[PDB]
């Protein structure tokens, strides 16, 4: 490796010295330094394994991955947090998966529905309560298109059968009632909740309109795996429509049960978050012969590449449209770069997020002349680390499921100029004097996808990196 | 589109013509209910007919106003020096506890899990407990690891005490580290029950073998319970110093939730020391400041420490602060400080100066049981009418006490108290009972929005007092107890009334005959 | 009409149908301009064309943002122990000074007149002074009668010094009463000039013949100038106690403006004593905390007392507080207290936590010269843009200093500074420059209203910081100086941004896609 | 006198024992105890004298009386505070003389227009600056109907001639431009400002439409002397219009220059505030043969008396209408007495206000069962004392131009249950533990006139007398 790689391998050995031997040996296989000639990680790193007990992992659970990430955003369905009261309260309106609608009336994403388990529900079981709950929900919320039941830890442990309840209630209501066995003890992170949710969508939603008429167009697509954080999916959809495509469905930011049911009628599936929804994209290719491709709408280099590749799946008319869209926004892009690149170039960034963004936002940073010196994921799999390798400079630190201890030690040694990570990391690193941007919630800003999003991204990285308060951490008399 | 000169975030970006057009076009692919039908159901959700149906619910909860036990054990644990909170069970719970407090305090929150998975469902979680204590000790070097549980651990019946005894026996946790524990099932009670259960665990670990003697130390202990205003821990210490009465708070997270941004991260800072907890049985007494939730803590004080557990009301408002200072003075034999009498008279001056804008105002309010009892008492003392009073996690014994208090006040004649009801119940009550204002936490913003959509005349503005406060910054610094906290509540209430009246009278040429300069 | 169960005050009584019909009927008897002509003129008053005509004014002043000298002399006088403010001249002035401070502080204000009437332009006011001093002394028993003047007195040319000596020599006022005086013409400068003039008078009375020696006492004197937040007097004393540096404030009205409502009216309370003022020349130095207005006070310190008068900026903000404490440390030789360094770090943590909502925000602001320079400085330090900056009573030297500070900052590139311009000028600037918010006093409410009447998109919300504050209660208790005051300003600014964003995003089904729970 | 009269005479001697002899002699002639047999005060009291120097009189000045009270409320004229900046700033929007209109455009009552005198204006005179100011006013405020010039102290002292400027500017603009020599050194109190202002209206306004056609009715009246505090004149005008009268003018609350110019065409002047506007009512009777009568719209006893006496000046149709209006509001009045009188009756009140309200509100207090134990005026004349005697119980303390010392000593000795006075008195008496209502500004409430005002008045006295905080001034350990 190069001098940077050597310095990072020596940092890995020093950071892991504190760990008891059993953990130390395990944790060593979750970090590496990148090689630009490598196309696959192979046995160079392992991921999607249990977390080490007691280390302050950043990860969540399978209920977060199913309720919080995949189903929670669908606006026209009521999602029941089934179990005790905690899980639904902590996850109520924490994720900015934007939608439009009339809250509590035709759209339900900011309400927290729950069966608030009490001790008698644990002793006697919750299925009778769940059935009665759904009756009461249909009375008070008549305009739901369908209902989901997101299981929390106790449900499977006490032996409840929510599938029998879902079948009985769906017949009585005459609407889809979808049971999900996403208890938080299953799997090792948010990831298994994604996969559970894709399999539930496959069996309980996606075949509901089979053999029904649907008026198609040659240029019908679906956005697969964009949860509209801060309006990200709207800022992407506008470009696809400007290029001449019809976006029939968006999964699942601002999404509906109806759009998801019409998705087997499209011509092409456009996957943005590979981690969370590659499973259903591969299923639709096998079963419905719909091709699918990965794309990236962060910053102008990736957006131009994606628009051209998407258009190349169609005909010369959409290929011409892709060029016209890029030329229409070229002025806007060159003005953003000319204003903000000079304020940001040469600065070094450390990134730590879930399953996509740690590699996906690198091109936007490079478009503003910034350099990524370390990138890690909470719950990514080895096919995601494979996908990260082309976008890393030689010797970069690439890591998986870091503890708080490890991220703090990496930051103290690497001295990034800027960190992008989550809410449990933000206030630690600001007190250490490092400019920090939340790269899950966008620090209450965004969108960051698309051309309109790149301007906001650039404004925000400049705002925080160059803020005057960063020169005041040390009192002037010290 | 964007311009370089004025970049717009999400709002108001999406107000632009091209996005309104996008939305109209996307609407056509959703099989949306027509706007007339959505209007009709919205209106019907504001009615008394819908309210009756809403109050027939026995299984569905919507927009709860409580959290689960281990959140409160985590907060109690953070108030002890060099203590790492540790929740035995599944890790998703700890990501959510940390996040929930991160967003209220705008601060880091240390807490670990031992990451029990499906493997631990049949074997039990004793391997996770052994490795978890071992790894947390090595990485974080705590003096105390304070262990609570998640619901998976409670359902499977993990024998917490035995697991920890095995970890000690087998060398996974060193003898220098204290490991107090408590069972904290999320399907019993709420976050306030978790706090009390954790406090009992600390009491057993640090004092069970001690032979105490009340009054050997001429001090009072104070126990706050679950409390998320930094100012309340600080005002209690400040008043006790003015009284010249030695004191210790038992669980005081105010330093670790307010560390300076000076280039260093301090996972531990301040807190009740081991010396303070170990010598607690020698104090004169321990005052339990949120009495409805400190139930096991009162049995500690009386049955383990053989202290009086002198009954005190939550020290919210003028009369309840006077009663706390009279109790401290009687127990200690020291007179109430002249500086405290001066502060009291300044609060009374403020109440007299602002009374014409508060008298007769109607409030809805919700929150934890001890807070709601204290705030209802102070509103009655101001001549306000607390017409809608809701506590999702309060019990029937508290409800009887609240109705006794209300029946004895001229200002409680129209008050209705609701327990085991949620914020979708509270929403209907704002539409049918229409108080002038509602006092609540950030979840109340959606109720204000819903009342405004019926019409400007029906809007019930939110006043933020409680937890969590996520959509305004630095309110967690404030004080709500003592005379200082009462000054903040009176100022907050009268200026909410005056801000709403200016807004109502700010229409040029129409309602601004009463847009008075002086109020 | 009125119903017994719900009686309506003026607003919203007059919204009732019978009064709307009454108003239509009265309008027919007024020869009212047509509604379209009134709308046309209102729209014209919001334009750049109207703005150019408005800035051509030489003689008319509309909605001034300053008051007259004696108001300031009265406030200075109130800060000395057992002092009765006395304004030699005509009585209508004193009714207005008392009323103006009554409505800001919500407190009584003692002040007398000697009721000079018509005959005094031929005879002079010596009889009034003699009888006034005699009667005030007998009824109110002051130790100090602090004399200033109304414009009548100044035009007539009454010789204060000679009247006061004549009163004492003839037995109208006891020789033991101190009777400092100052000439305070309302037609020169403003109320901050009267404060400085009155301070010079107290200094002559108590120190003219004294042989002082700087550093004989190891203390620092502090002089605040005209200041109407009680917390600023208090935070200075608290910080000096933490520094362990003895200090006197010279003029401190914070106790007589905050007496308790305890059944007794105290006309005198606290204040600088005669001993503190007489020993003031023996301190190490005297720190003048509002330097632009304390002009004769600086000549006192340097020419009478032979002290350095170490230059200090108004202690508003993080950097200016740091500089105050470094100056206190250098003059005293004592180290900055660890508790103050901790407080500083917590302020910085608040600034980092809230920076994404304040960076790039555009503000208009007006007030007295020292305050406006200090608050403009801190807004640059926060990464905000103070785009419209106005001080009606400031001069060209201050404007030059302001443009120098602005030019040097990354955040001052679109900033415009206006002197000798009033709030009708400021109203045009809010329409043409449209900052996000404006920081001002209660008179700003009319500008907020005016901008909203052009449209909701044009509204510039008011943030109340300054004087007077007549339409909200108890803001006068707040602190704006020190790290404590900066915490208030930061919290105030960020929550104003968040309140306005919530209001803008609270339209159900329209703008509430961005009505975020967490901000 | 009775036992109350005896105690009050003893209290008078005790209180004045603090005054030096020259003032003491003088002050004893400003207080008395009432006798129900007496019709006129005769030599028992003197009033409208200079205040004693240095005693803290509650009084203001002639500019307060002219600009603050009579002219400031007229909404369609711009009033210039001419002199240094202080006077117009302290009196900007302090008095709640309500009006409707569009601020700064067709109505100007909350703007503060001033000539902001500087030393050069004192030295060279202000008439050139005033002429220039009026040109700029007309450029920026084109919809004024007229302009007034309210002189502050310096103007007459430096020899300026604002009548010459007013004449020249009125020809230049073709609008009435009215000079007012209301310098605050003139007179002894607010009172002379009233008189000065009435004489100015007599000469510069009232003759402006003489000889011109005006469509009259038999029932045309003007409300003379109601400044619409909190909408008091609207709450009065509604009853007169309900009785079949046409209120052609209101002086000057919500008033206009136009209405004032049309006042010489009415059939009957209805004087509420006798002190401030009796002068112009007497003038209209002599010059225009328009009868005038005093009335009182505080509380149901006085309202009915007033409606019946006003209707008796017309014919049987208005007399029947008076009975119908009284009948229409009798249920509202009986409900207010039933709810509030039990909460207030027996309690004792002390009143201290300017020139009218100290006697005028006594009926309304008596309708709620309260008793007035002492009543005083800042600046009333002996004909106002004469008018007070019919509504006092024997041995009541009646006094004039009290110092703050004297009010405090009266309050301490008499121990009223409730005080009604002004803003300079409010916060002293609240600290002494006495419920206090501002009876000038209505403590930001009102209206108090009329049937709709009596409800508000009763609500407000109960709110403040019975507030729970008044039991908490002494700490419970003391
Ligand atoms: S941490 Fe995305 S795989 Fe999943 S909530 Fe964030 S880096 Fe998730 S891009 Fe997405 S919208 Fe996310 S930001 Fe895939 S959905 S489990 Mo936390
Ligand atoms: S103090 Fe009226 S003679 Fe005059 S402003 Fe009040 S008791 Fe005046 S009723 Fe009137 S509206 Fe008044 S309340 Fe005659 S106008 S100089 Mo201060
Ligand atoms: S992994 Fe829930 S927060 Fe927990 S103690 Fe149970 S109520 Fe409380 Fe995931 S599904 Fe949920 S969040 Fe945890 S419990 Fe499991
Ligand atoms: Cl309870
Ligand atoms: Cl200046
Ligand atoms: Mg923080
Ligand atoms: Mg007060
Ligand atoms: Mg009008």
């Amino acid at each position: 490796t190069n001098a940077t790689g050597e310095r990072n391998l020596a940092l890995i050995q020093e950071v892991l010295e504190v760990f008891p031997e059993t953990a130390r040996k395990e944790r060593r296989k979750h970090m590496m330094v990148s090689d630009p000639k490598m196309k696959s990680v192979g046995k160079c790193i392992i991921s999607n394994r249990k977390s080490q007990p007691g280390v302050m992992t950043v990860r969540g659970c399978a209920y977060a991955g199913s309720k919080g990430v995949v189903f929670g955003p669908i606006k026209d369905m009521a999602h029941i947090s089934h179990g005790p009261v905690g899980c639904g309260q902590y996850s109520r309106a924490g994720r900015r998966n934007y939608y439009t609608g009339v809250s509590g009336v035709d759209s339900f994403g900011t309400l927290n529905f729950t069966s608030d388990f009490q001790e008698r529900d644990i002793v006697f079981g919750g299925d009778k309560k769940l059935s009665k709950l759904i009756e009461e929900m249909e009375l008070l919320f008549p305009l739901t298109k369908g209902i989901t039941i997101q299981s929390e830890c106790p449900v499977g442990l006490i032996g409840d059968d929510i599938s029998a309840v879902a079948n009985a209630s769906s017949k009585a209501l005459d609407k889809p009632v979808i049971p999900v066995r996403c208890e938080g003890f299953r799997g090792v992170s948010q990831s298994l909740g994604h996969h559970i949710a894709n399999d539930v969508v496959r069996d309980w939603i996606l075949n509901n309109r089979e053999g029904q008429p649907f008026e198609t167009t040659p240029y019908d697509v679906a956005i697969i795996g964009d949860y509209n954080i801060g309006g990200d999916a709207w800022a992407s959809r506008i470009l696809l429509e400007e290029m001449g495509l019809r976006v029939v469905a968006q999964w699942s930011g601002d999404g509906t049960l109806v759009e998801m049911e019409n998705t087997p009628f499209v011509k092409l599936n456009l996957v943005h978050c590979y981690r969370s929804m590659n499973y259903i994209a591969r299923h639709m290719e096998e079963k419905h012969q719909i091709p699918w491709m990965e794309y990236n709408f962060f910053g102008p280099t990736k957006i131009a590449e994606s628009l051209r590749k998407i258009a190349d799946q169609f005909d010369d008319t959409i290929r011409a449209n892709a060029e016209a869209v890029i030329a229409r926004y070229e002025g806007q892009m060159a003005a953003i770069i000319a204003k903000y690149r000079p304020r940001l170039e040469g600065r070094k960034v450390l990134l730590y997020m879930g399953g996509l963004r740690p590699r996906h936002v690198i091109g936007a940073y490079e478009d503003l002349g910034m350099e990524i010196i370390a990138a890690g994921y909470e719950f990514a799999h080895n096919d995601d680390y494979d996908r990260t390798l082309p976008d890393l400079k030689e010797g970069t630190l690439l890591f998986d499921d870091a503890s708080s201890y490890e991220l703090e030690a990496f930051v103290k040694a690497l001295k990034p100029d800027l960190i992008g990570s989550g809410i449990k990391e933000k206030y630690i690193f600001q007190k250490m004097g490092v400019p920090f941007r939340q790269m899950h919630s966008w620090d209450y800003s965004g969108p960051y996808h698309g051309y309109d999003g790149f301007a906001i991204f650039a404004r925000d990285m400049d705002m925080t990196l160059n803020n005057p308060a960063w020169n005041e951490l040390t009192a002037p008399w010290l | 589109s964007q311009t370089i000169d004025k970049i717009n975030s999400c709002y108001p970006l999406f107000e632009q013509d091209e996005y309104q057009e996008l939305f109209r076009n996307k609407r056509q692919l959703e099989e949306a209910h027509d706007a007339q039908r959505v209007q009709e159901v919205f209106a019907w959700t504001t009615t008394a007919e819908y309210e009756a149906l809403n109050f027939r619910r026995e299984a569905l909860t919507v927009d709860p106003a409580k959290a689960c036990q281990p959140l409160g054990a985590v907060l109690c644990s953070l108030g002890f020096a060099n203590t790492l909170p540790y929740v035995h069970g599944s890790q998703g719970c700890v990501a959510y506890f940390r996040t929930y407090f991160n967003r209220h305090f705008k601060e880091p929150i240390a807490c670990v899990s031992d990451s029990m998975t499906e493997d631990a469902a049949v074997f039990g979680g004793n391997n996770n407990m052994n490795l978890g204590l071992q790894n947390a000790s090595a990485l974080y070097k705590p003096e105390i690891i304070a262990v609570s549980t998640t619901c998976m651990a409670e359902v499977i019946g993990d024998d917490l005490q035995a697991f920890i005894a095995n970890a000690k026996k087998d060398g996974f946790v060193d003898s220098s580290i204290a490991v107090p524990h408590a069972h904290t099932p999320s399907f019993i009670g709420s976050h306030v029950t978790g706090w009390d259960n954790m406090f009992e665990g600390f009491a057993k670990t640090f004092t069970a073998d001690y032979q105490g003697q009340p009054g050997k130390l001429p001090k009072l202990n104070l126990v706050t319970g679950f409390e998320t205003y930094l100012g309340n821990f600080r005002v209690l210490k400040r008043m006790m110093e003015q009284m010249a009465v030695p004191c210790s708070l038992l669980s005081d997270p105010s330093e670790v939730l307010d560390t300076p941004a000076d280039g260093h991260y301090r996972m531990y800072s301040g807190g009740t020391t081991q010396q303070e907890m170990k010598e607690a049985p020698d104090a004169i007494d321990t005052l339990l400041l949120q009495p409805w939730q400190l139930l096991k803590s009162k049995k500690v004080v009386q049955e383990m420490w053989n202290q009086p557990a002198t009954e005190v009301a939550i020290p919210l408002g003028l009369a309840a602060t006077d009663e706390l200072l009279m109790t401290v003075s009687q127990l200690s034999g020291k007179p109430i400080a002249d500086a405290l009498t001066l502060e009291r008279g300044r609060l009374v001056d403020m109440m007299l100066d602002s009374h014409t804008w508060l008298h007769g105002k109607k409030f809805g309010l919700y929150g934890d049981p001890d807070f709601v009892m204290g705030l209802t008492r102070f509103l009655l003392e101001l001549g306000c009418e607390p017409t809608v009073i809701l506590s999702h996690n309060a019990n029937k014994r508290w409800q009887k006490a609240m109705n006794k208090m209300l029946d004895a006040s001229p200002y409680g004649r129209d008050s209705e108290v609701f327990i085991n009801c949620d914020l979708w119940h509270f929403r209907s009550l704002m539409f049918t009972r229409q108080p002038d204002f509602m006092i609540g936490n950030s979840y109340g913003k959606f109720i204000q929005r819903d009342t405004l959509a019926k019409g400007k005349a029906f809007e019930v503005p939110l006043i933020r007092l409680g937890f969590p406060l996520f959509d305004r910054h630095h309110l967690h610094r404030q004080t709500t107890w003592g005379y200082e906290g009462a000054m903040n509540i009176v100022t907050t209430l009268v200026n909410a009334v005056l801000e709403k009246l200016d807004s109502d009278t700010s229409q040029l040429g129409k309602t601004d005959y009463s847009f008075d300069l002086v109020r």
